């Protein structure tokens, strides 16, 4: 059924699964027209598709040209997501296809189920968790690759960099969501925290800096202080 | 005018004949039902005074044989039978009619209700949905499951309605996923109408038979079928005009007939608000919508 805090460890078992987050697929800027009316200018998007076990991110770049001439774009976006996820499954060798796909928004259930009717043995599931994957476009290299794209393009990342050499995937996942939650709540402060120390660099093949274990502890703590903070600044507590 | 004679009524029971029902008392001198309008399909149905559990009854056409009801005390029910000796059935039925032991099918002459409810219902089709080929009548009860309900257990006692599933490969063409889920026209017109039903009259007949088994027997799987075949039209942006107009007539009479006190279990709130207010056909069922708003504004 649905995924929640009780069956939280199932994300890290050896059953292949993918999270799909569709919140950044259809992105616009809203602006005034010369006539003083309002209009949207779409910008490039991405589908955020992640194996939480391995850290593998299949970042499907959605160029604005896919919206040309289409109506009801927000609806089409969910169908476009489903089609792309389904094309991703079909292109993977069988022993690589997921046994479950978790959608971070319930509205994607039916589009994906309909696109995956050929894969009856793949469980399409919702989740109760409030995952911050929407903040993915606060990761500079990812954002950069979406915004530069001139055509439809799929790009492969490991969202955990080399973390799994030193920590488990449960802990990797928890670090990730804590960073993304922080970026989502106060992007500037979050970004300030991650780069305050110019001696800690991001390898060319990574997304996040090369922190020691002790430095990640310090980092993780500052991100919690931030999230707790903004929760006060927000609710006055 | 034709007759369903009864050998006796050993057990107290509420008999229904079409939209009519009357109480028979245990061992009351009752010998049956007379004056049954030729030319329609009929249902004669039972609810025992002692165990309201299990409504049951028989679909029949009088043109298709001479039919009597006799209580079986081993199986504990009123059973329909056929008498092939036509001479014998005439003389048996005449004797009960002379002794005035039969109630009369009480049709009001202004009343087209039964016709508007069975317009596309044909015995030959009923017998394919209800498979028991050695009899010319067809038995139903509240607990028979449908073929689709058995996929989600006895196949001989099932209701073989047409399977309709909006998220199936049958319903969705590769490459038209979003198109075909949001506008079910392909599935209504090409798959079901042209492919399986052949025409709209076969489709409405199953729809009407579905509905009557829900109403008369509280058969849940027939209600599911009745609703699905509504939703499939209402969700198709392209429907022949004559089907919409006939659909508005069909449903309207179904809504009018439905017991006021049974709407909470027979009417799917979601399907009906979708069909009348959201769907492609939200403006095409004026009669059905006006009756539904005036009789069951709560559901909406
Ligand atoms: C009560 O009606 C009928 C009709 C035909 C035949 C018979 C006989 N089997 C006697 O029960 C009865």
């Amino acid at each position: 059924g649905a995924m929640n805090s009780s069956n939280y460890a199932e994300l890290f078992n050896n059953d292949i699964k993918l999270f799909v987050d569709d919140t950044n697929v259809y992105r616009v800027t809203v602006h005034k027209t010369f006539e003083g009316n309002v209009a949207t200018k779409a910008i490039n998007g991405c589908i955020f598709t992640l194996n939480p076990k391995t850290g593998h991110l299949f970042l499907k770049i959605i160029h604005t040209s896919v919206w040309a001439g289409q109506k009801r774009l927000s609806q089409l976006a969910k169908w476009k997501t489903a089609e792309e996820v389904s094309a991703l499954v079909r292109s993977l060798p069988k022993e690589e296809q997921p046994k479950q796909i978790i959608v971070t928004r319930k509205a994607m259930l039916d589009p994906l189920e309909v696109h995956m009717l050929d894969f009856p043995n793949i469980a399409i599931r919702p989740t109760e968790l409030r995952l911050p994957f929407s903040a993915a476009m606060s990761i500079d290299k990812l954002s950069d690759v979406v915004m530069k794209a001139t055509e439809p393009q799929m790009v492969l990342f490991n969202i955990y960099d080399d973390w799994l050499d030193r920590i488990s995937s449960y802990t990797a996942f928890s670090r990730l969501t804590l960073l993304l939650r922080a970026l989502k709540t106060n992007e500037e402060s979050a970004k300030m925290i991650l780069l305050s120390d110019p001696t800690i660099t991001i390898k060319s093949y990574h997304l996040w800096p090369s922190f020691t274990d002790e430095q990640w502890i310090t980092i993780e703590s500052q991100m919690r202080d931030l999230i707790l903070t903004e929760y006060g600044r927000k609710y006055n507590v | 005018m034709n007759t369903v004679p009864f050998t006796s009524a050993p057990i107290e029971v509420t008999i229904g004949i079409d939209q009519y029902s009357f109480n028979v008392k245990e061992n009351q001198p009752f010998h049956g039902i007379k004056d049954i309008p030729i030319g329609h399909v009929h249902v004669i149905h039972f609810q025992h005074a002692d165990n309201s559990s299990m409504r049951y009854g028989y679909w029949f056409d009088c043109r298709m044989g001479n039919f009597y009801i006799q209580y079986d005390p081993k199986d504990g029910l009123y059973k329909m039978m056929e008498e092939r000796d036509g001479a014998k059935f005439e003389n048996i039925v005449h004797n009960f009619k002379e002794r005035q032991m039969m109630v009369s099918y009480p049709k009001i002459d202004e009343d087209d209700t039964w016709y508007n409810l069975t317009e596309f219902v044909q015995m030959d089709k009923i017998r394919k949905i209800v498979r028991k080929d050695e009899n010319q009548f067809s038995y139903v009860d509240s607990s028979m499951t449908t073929v689709q309900e058995n996929e989600l257990s006895d196949p001989a006692h099932s209701l073989n309605y047409t399977v309709i599933n909006f998220k199936s490969r049958e319903a969705i063409r590769p490459g038209h996923e979003m198109e075909d889920f949001l506008d079910k026209s392909y599935y209504l017109n090409t798959v079901m109408l042209q492919g399986i039903f052949k025409n709209s009259s076969n489709y409405f007949g199953e729809l009407q038979f579905a509905f009557l088994n829900a109403m008369f027997f509280g058969n849940y799987g027939s209600s599911l079928q009745w609703h699905a075949m509504i939703e499939l039209i209402c969700s198709s942006a392209t429907v022949p005009k004559h089907m919409l107009d006939k659909l508005d007539e069909i449903l309207y009479y179904q809504i009018k007939t439905l017991p006021e006190q049974y709407s909470d279990i027979l009417l799917n709130e979601r399907v009906w608000n979708i069909c009348l207010y959201s769907s492609f056909q939200k403006n095409s069922l004026h009669n059905t919508e006006k009756i539904m708003e005036n009789k069951y504004p709560e559901l909406l």
